[PDB]
RNA sequence: AUACCGUCGUAGUUCCGACCAUAAACGAUGCCGACCGGCGAUGCGGCGGCGUUAUUCCCAUGACCCGCCGGGCAGCUUCCGGGAAACCAAAGUCUUUGGGUUCCGGGGGGAGUAUGGUUGCAAAGCUGAAACUUAAAGGAAUUGACGGAAGGGCACCACCAGG
RNA sequence: AAAGUUGCUGCAGUUAAAAAGCUCGUAGUUGGAUCU
C-alpha cells in the first residue's frame, strides 16, 4: 500500500504532485497549453467582427438548422 | 372426465377429521350422516362428498393417510402401538464388548461387570 | 347464483363530450332471515358443525330419573 | 443511559449473552433464553427453581452453543466435574 | 518481517475477541505490550492476563471478557501535542463518554484523560474502545 | 374468512332469543350528505401574502399537509391505465419528490 | 447430575447402553463432537464416552422438566428408525410429536394448516432433520438433539452424543430420556424400576411385524 | 376488530404485556401488525419515501406495478421501513405500511456533551452498510439538527434523533439501499455495547414462561 | 469469391556464437510478517507404531496399513468476515478506517499516436504528449420479446373408418 | 466546498482504468525481545 512511516514526507509529496499531473482538471489548469490554445485567451468575453453567417446542422435525433456566425 | 374438485375433497377430509366416530364403509349411512352434520345445500353435492368418504375409508384400511391426522385412528393402531413382547432383546444373556470399551468400563469405575464377553478385533 | 346475488345496474351519464356507461354489480351477502340478502346459501358454500364434545365413558352408571 | 440528574433514561436495558457477553439484539431471532431445572440434593426432585442461560444468534449459528451450555452448566455445578 | 510487536499483539487480541474466544495467546511480548494491556485492564475492558516467561521473547496469555469493541495501534507513532489532543480523540474515539487513546509520555504509558490531568503530552501508541 | 367450506360454531352458542338486537344495525349513511369525504373542495383563492392567518397558527402556502393532499388529489387525474386506488379515504400526504417521480 | 449420588449412573443402564450399541458411533467424526468421544479403533469406528451421554441426558431432562406446560415441547423425528419411539414419548410426557414429513414453515408461517409455536425442540437426527433446526433458528427455540459422532452441531443447544443409526440405540435413548423426565417430574420413584419396558419403543420394521405375527 | 393468532398476540391483546419493550427485551418476533397498531396507536406517522414503477415482463407482455418505500416512526420512540411491490399505488402504500409496522425497532438515544436533560443524539458513531451504501451517524451537539440527505433526514426525524452529523459513502442514488443502510445503522444503535451496559444481566422470566397458565386456557 | 478446400514449396523450424527483450510472459491476484473455520486426499522429510510381504528372511532393512509434526502442490464445504456481485479462507481482520515497503490507475477516444532523448545492424524497444472529440464507454449478476430450437398435448367448427 | 473523483486524516489496482516477465541490487523508507 502506502509508505506510512514518520520520515516519509518527501516521498509522499513527490507522489502527490506526480500523480496530480494525471488529474484532468488540474492538468488542464496547469500544463498551460489549455490556456494557449484557448481562443478567448482566458477571457470571460471576447469581441470580434463578423466574417460570414453559417447554418450549422443539428445532431441526429434533433432536426433543425442552428443559426451560427463565423467571427 | 370424473375427477373430484377441491371443495368435495376438502369437505370430505374435514368430515373425516371430525365426527370420525359416526362414519362407516357403507355409502348410504354416509349419505344420511352428513345432513345432521353439515348444512350442505344440494343433494347432488351430498352424494359426491359422501362417496369420497367411503372411498377414503377404503383407503384407511390400507394404512396411514398423508392428508389426515386424527388421534383416534379406530381401535387397532392403539393396540399395536402399546404392544409389549414378553422378553426384551435388550436383556441379553451375554453382551459382546471390545477390549478398549472394556477399558472404558474400567475407567468408568464399573470394572466388576460380569455379563460382558470380550473378543479381540481379529 | 348470480341471479339472486349480484344486482347489475347499467346507467348512462350525459356529459358535455359524450356518454359514459356505468355498471354496478353488488354481490349481496347470504343474510338468511335478514332482508339484506337472500336466505338461500351459495350453492357450494357448506358449513360443518363442530362436534358437541360428549362425555367420555368412565364407569357404567345407571341413574334413575 | 444515566443522566447526571439521576434517571435511567433509556427504553430498556437488553439482556446479554452468557457465553460471549454480546448484546442480545432486538431482532436477534435466534436468541435463546433457556431454563435448566435445579434438583433436590438428597431426593432427586425438581424444586421449582431453575438457572437461566442466554445464547446469542451467532454462537448458535456456529454450532458452539452446546459447548457454551455445557461449560456454563459445569461452572454452575449442574454438571459434575469431568 | 516483523516490525511493531504491539501491532501484531493488538491485531491478535482484536481477532480472537471478534471470534468470541475466552483466552488469547500473543507472542512476542514486550514492555510496551505489558503496559498497554495494563492500562487496558485498569479500565475494566480486558481483565486478567499471564506472562509465560520463556527465556527468549516470552508469551502473554490474556483472559478476555466480551467488554471490548476494538483495540488498535496507531502507526507511525505521531507526536501528540496537548493542543492537538482533542482532534485525535475526535477522530479515533466513538464518543465523548467512553473509549480511550493510549499515549506514551515521559511520565509513562497512560491514557488521554490521565494525560490531560497530568498536563503532559507524548507520542501516541494506540487506542481502545 | 373466504373459504367455500366452512366450520360452524352453532353448537357452542348458548342463547340468542334477540338475534336482531339494535346494536349492529347502525345505518351508515354518508354518501349524499356533506359528511362524504369524497366531495369537491370549492376552492379558495391563494392569498397574495403567501400564507393564511396570523399569530402562531399560520398555515402557509407551502404546508406539507396541504401540499401532500393536493398532490394526491392531482394524482387522481392521471391516465386511466394508471392505477391509483383509494388514497382519499385514508389520509395521504404525498411529497413532491414522490409525486414528481410518479407524474414523470 | 450436580455430582449427586441419586442422579448418577446405574449398572443396569450400563448394560442397556452396551447391549444397545449406543457407545458404538460412526466412522467419520465432526470436530465439534471430539469433546464427547474418547478414541477411534483399529477398525475405524469411534467410541462414545457414555458418562458424557448420561450427563447430557440429565441436562436435557433438567431442561424439559423446567417447562411448566408439557404441551409446549415439540418432539420431532422424521426418519422411520425413530418415528415409533417419538410417538410414545408424547404418551410418556405429554409433548406434541411430529412424525413423518415435517411441513416447512410449521414454526414460522402463521397462516398455515399445521402452525404451532413451541418452547423447545427435541430431534432424533440433526443431519436428517435439518429443516426444524433452522425453523427453530427463526423463532427462538432451544433444541435438544441425539447427535452421532458425525453430526453437524448447527443450532443444537443440548447435544446428546449417542448412536442414532441403529434402531435399538434410538429406542433406548428415547426410553431413558422419557424415564428421566418422568423421574424428575416425580410421577415415578427413582428407586423402583420403570414398569414401561424399553423393548416397547423400538422400531417395528414391517417384515419383523409379519414374522412376529406368525410367531404368536 | 382484532383477536389474534399467535401466543404473543393473545398476551398483547389482554393486559398481561404492558409495553413494547417487553417484546424487544426477549427479541420475540412480531408476527401481527396489530401489536404495533395497538401499543403505539396514532403516534405512528408515515412518510412515503418513494414510489418507483417497475414494469414486469410477463406472458401477457409488460405490466406496470409500483414498489413503495414507506418509513413509519414514533417520534422520540421507534422507527421502521417497509417495501411493497403491488399493482395499485394506494394498496402498495398500505402494504408497505403493514410491512413497516413489522420492521419496527427501538432506537437508543444518548448525549453529545454533558448528560443534561433528555437524550438527543446517537450514543456513539455507528455505521450501517447495505449494498454499497454506507451511512455513518456521528453524535452532534444540541440544537444542530440533522445534517444529512433528505432520505436519512426523514428516517432520523421519525426515529426521534434531534441532532446528528451524517456521512454517507457509495452510490447513494439508489434510495432503497440508502434507506436500508441508515435503517441498519439505527438498528446497530442497540446492537452495540457501551460501558453503560456492563452490569450483569438479571434474567426475568419470559412472557411465555410467566403467563403459560393463562395460555393453557385458550 | 478474390476467404473456403486439397497439391508442391523458400526463409524459417535444428545446432553453434552474438543482437533483439516482447506475449492472453495470466493465479488476469507485488514482496515480507501476524491473527482468523472444518474435512480428507497427494508429494518430500522426520517421528511413533497392531499387523502384511523379501519363497516363514538368521539381526538390522526396503514395499503396504494406522496416526502425529513441518514446509509445499492442489480440491471439498461453511451465515469467519468481505464484496456491485460473480466469487474469495483471503480478494478476511476497511467509516470499529494506521504492521513495513515497491510499482501503478484517475470517464471514453485521439493513443501507447506525433515530437524529443536513449538502446538497437535492422525490425523494433524504453520513456511519451497535445490539439481536437463524446455522454457515456465499461463491470457483475436477473428475466425472456424471439428462436428461422426441440418436444408433447388438444379438437368430426381437424384427421382415420365411414355416413 | 461538494470531490473519500488526488485520498496525510481517507481512494483504488482478480473480472470495471490499473501489479513491473522474473530475480539480484545501491541511495531511500523501515526495522525482534532486552537494563529501576
Amino acid at each position: 500500500g502506502k509508505c506510512r512511516g514518520l520520515r516519509t514526507a518527501r516521498k509522499l509529496r513527490s507522489h502527490r504532485r506526480d500523480q496530480k499531473w494525471h488529474d484532468k482538471q488540474y492538468k488542464k489548469a496547469h500544463l498551460g497549453t489549455a490556456l494557449k490554445a484557448n481562443p478567448f485567451g482566458g477571457a470571460s468575453h471576447a469581441k470580434g467582427i463578423v466574417l460570414e453567417k453559417v447554418g450549422v446542422e443539428a445532431k441526429q435525433p434533433n432536426s433543425a438548422i442552428r443559426k451560427c456566425v463565423r467571427v | 372426465g370424473r375427477v373430484r374438485t377441491k371443495t368435495v375433497k376438502k369437505a370430505a377430509r374435514v368430515i373425516i377429521e371430525k365426527y370420525y366416530t359416526r362414519l362407516g364403509n357403507d355409502f348410504h349411512t354416509n349419505k344420511r350422516v352428513c345432513e345432521e352434520i353439515a348444512i350442505i345445500p344440494s343433494k347432488k353435492l351430498r352424494n359426491k362428498i359422501a362417496g369420497y368418504v367411503t372411498h377414503l375409508m377404503k383407503r384407511i384400511q390400507r394404512g396411514p393417510v398423508r392428508g389426515i391426522s386424527i388421534k383416534l385412528q379406530e381401535e387397532e393402531r392403539e393396540r399395536r402401538d402399546n404392544y409389549v413382547p414378553e422378553v426384551s432383546a435388550l436383556d441379553q444373556e451375554i453382551i459382546e464388548v471390545d477390549p478398549d470399551t472394556k477399558e472404558m468400563l474400567k475407567l468408568l469405575d464399573f470394572g466388576s461387570l460380569s455379563n460382558l464377553q470380550v473378543t479381540q478385533p481379529t | 347464483p348470480v341471479n339472486y346475488y349480484v344486482d347489475t345496474a347499467v346507467r348512462h351519464v350525459l356529459l358535455r363530450q359524450g356518454v359514459l356507461g356505468i355498471k354496478v354489480k353488488i354481490m349481496l351477502p347470504w343474510d338468511p332471515t335478514g332482508k339484506i340478502g337472500p336466505k338461500k346459501p351459495l350453492p357450494d358454500h357448506v358449513s360443518i358443525v363442530e362436534p358437541k364434545d360428549e362425555i367420555l365413558p368412565t364407569t357404567p352408571i345407571s341413574e334413575q330419573k | 443511559m444515566q443522566n447526571d440528574a439521576g434517571e435511567f433514561v433509556d427504553l430498556y436495558v437488553p439482556r446479554k449473552c452468557s457465553a460471549s457477553n454480546r448484546i442480545i439484539g432486538a431482532k436477534d431471532h435466534a436468541s435463546i433464553q433457556m431454563n435448566v431445572a435445579e434438583v433436590d440434593k438428597v431426593t432427586g426432585r425438581f424444586n421449582g427453581q431453575f438457572k437461566t442461560y442466554a445464547i446469542c444468534g451467532a454462537i448458535r449459528r456456529m454450532g458452539e452453543s452446546d459447548d457454551s451450555i455445557l461449560r456454563l452448566a459445569k461452572a454452575d455445578g449442574i454438571v459434575s466435574k469431568n | 518481517v516483523r516490525m511493531n510487536v504491539l501491532a501484531d499483539a493488538l491485531k491478535s487480541i482484536n481477532n480472537a475477541e471478534k471470534r468470541g474466544k475466552r483466552q488469547v495467546l500473543i507472542r512476542p511480548c514486550s514492555k510496551v505490550i505489558v503496559r498497554f494491556l495494563t492500562v487496558m485492564m485498569k479500565h475494566g475492558y480486558i481483565g486478567e492476563f499471564e506472562i509465560i516467561d520463556d527465556h527468549r521473547a516470552g508469551k502473554i496469555v490474556v483472559n478476555l471478557t466480551g467488554r471490548l469493541n476494538k483495540c488498535g495501534v496507531i502507526s507511525p507513532r505521531f507526536d501528540v501535542q496537548l493542543k492537538d489532543l482533542e482532534k485525535w480523540q475526535n477522530n479515533l474515539l466513538p464518543s465523548r463518554q467512553f473509549g480511550f487513546i493510549v499515549l506514551t509520555t515521559s511520565a509513562g504509558i497512560m491514557d488521554h484523560e490521565e494525560a490531560r490531568r497530568k498536563h503532559t503530552g507524548g507520542k501516541i501508541l494506540g487506542f481502545f474502545f | 374468512g373466504d373459504s367455500k367450506v366452512s366450520i360452524s360454531f352453532e353448537n357452542y352458542r348458548k342463547v340468542h332469543p334477540y338475534e336482531d338486537s339494535d346494536s349492529s344495525e347502525d345505518e351508515v349513511d354518508w354518501q349524499d350528505t356533506r359528511d362524504d369525504p369524497y366531495r369537491p373542495a370549492k376552492p379558495v383563492p391563494t392569498p397574495k401574502k403567501g400564507f393564511i392567518g396570523k399569530g402562531k397558527d399560520i398555515t402557509t402556502k407551502h404546508d406539507e399537509v396541504v401540499c401532500g393532499r393536493k398532490n394526491t388529489a392531482r394524482m387522481e387525474n392521471f391516465a386511466p391505465e394508471f392505477q391509483v386506488g383509494d388514497g382519499i379515504g385514508m389520509d395521504l400526504k404525498l411529497s413532491n419528490h414522490v409525486f414528481n417521480a410518479l407524474k414523470q | 447430575s450436580g455430582a449427586l449420588d441419586v442422579l448418577q449412573m446405574k449398572e443396569e443402564d450400563v448394560l442397556k447402553f452396551l447391549a444397545a450399541g449406543t457407545h458404538l458411533g460412526g466412522t467419520n467424526l465432526d470436530f465439534q463432537m471430539e469433546q464427547y468421544i474418547y478414541k477411534r479403533k483399529s477398525d475405524g469406528i469411534y467410541i462414545i464416552n457414555l458418562k458424557r451421554t448420561w450427563e447430557k441426558l440429565l441436562l436435557a431432562a433438567r431442561a424439559i422438566v423446567a417447562i411448566e406446560n408439557p404441551a409446549d415441547v415439540s418432539v420431532i423425528s422424521s426418519r422411520n428408525t425413530g418415528q415409533r419411539a417419538v410417538l410414545k414419548f408424547a404418551a410418556a410426557t405429554g409433548a406434541t410429536p411430529i412424525a413423518g414429513r415435517f411441513t416447512p414453515g410449521t414454526f414460522t408461517n402463521q397462516i398455515q394448516a399445521a402452525f404451532r409455536e413451541p418452547r423447545l425442540l427435541v430431534v432424533t437426527d440433526p443431519r436428517a432433520d435439518h429443516q426444524p433446526l433452522t425453523e427453530a433458528s427463526y423463532v427462538n427455540l432451544p433444541t435438544i438433539a441425539l447427535c452421532n459422532t458425525d453430526s453437524p452441531l448447527r443450532y443444537v443447544d443440548i447435544a446428546i452424543p449417542c448412536n442414532n443409526k441403529g434402531a435399538h440405540s434410538v429406542g433406548l435413548m428415547w426410553w431413558m430420556l422419557a424415564r428421566e423426565v418422568l423421574r424428575m417430574r416425580g410421577t415415578i420413584s427413582r428407586e423402583h424400576p420403570w414398569e414401561v419396558m424399553p423393548d416397547l419403543y423400538f422400531y417395528r420394521d414391517p417384515e419383523e411385524i409379519e414374522k412376529e405375527e406368525q410367531a404368536a | 376488530e382484532w383477536m389474534p393468532v399467535t401466543k404473543l398476540g393473545r398476551l398483547v391483546k389482554d393486559m398481561k404485556i404492558k409495553s413494547l419493550e417487553e417484546i424487544y427485551l426477549f427479541s420475540l418476533p412480531i408476527k401481527e401488525s396489530e401489536i404495533i397498531d395497538f401499543f403505539l396507536g396514532a403516534s405512528l406517522k408515515d412518510e412515503v419515501l418513494k414510489i418507483m414503477p417497475v414494469q414486469k415482463q410477463t406472458r401477457a407482455g409488460q405490466r406496470t406495478r409500483f414498489k413503495a418505500f414507506v418509513a413509519i416512526g414514533d417520534y422520540n420512540g421507534h422507527v421502521g421501513l417497509g417495501v411493497k411491490c403491488s399493482k395499485e399505488v394506494a394498496t402498495a402504500i398500505r402494504g408497505a405500511i403493514i410491512l413497516a409496522k413489522l420492521s419496527i425497532v427501538p432506537v437508543r438515544r444518548g448525549y453529545w456533551g454533558n448528560k443534561i436533560g433528555k437524550p438527543h443524539t446517537v450514543p456513539c458513531k455507528v455505521t450501517g452498510r447495505c449494498g454499497s451504501v454506507l451511512v455513518r451517524l456521528i453524535p452532534a451537539p444540541r440544537g444542530t439538527g440533522i445534517v444529512s440527505a433528505p432520505v436519512p433526514k426523514k428516517l432520523l426525524m421519525m426515529a426521534g434523533i434531534d441532532d446528528c452529523y451524517t456521512s454517507a459513502r457509495g452510490c447513494t442514488a439508489t434510495l432503497g439501499n440508502f434507506a436500508k443502510a441508515t435503517f441498519d445503522a439505527i438498528s446497530k444503535t442497540y446492537s452495540y455495547l457501551t460501558p453503560d451496559l456492563w452490569k450483569e444481566t438479571v434474567f426475568t422470566k419470559s412472557p411465555y414462561q410467566e403467563f403459560t397458565d393463562h395460555l393453557v386456557k385458550t
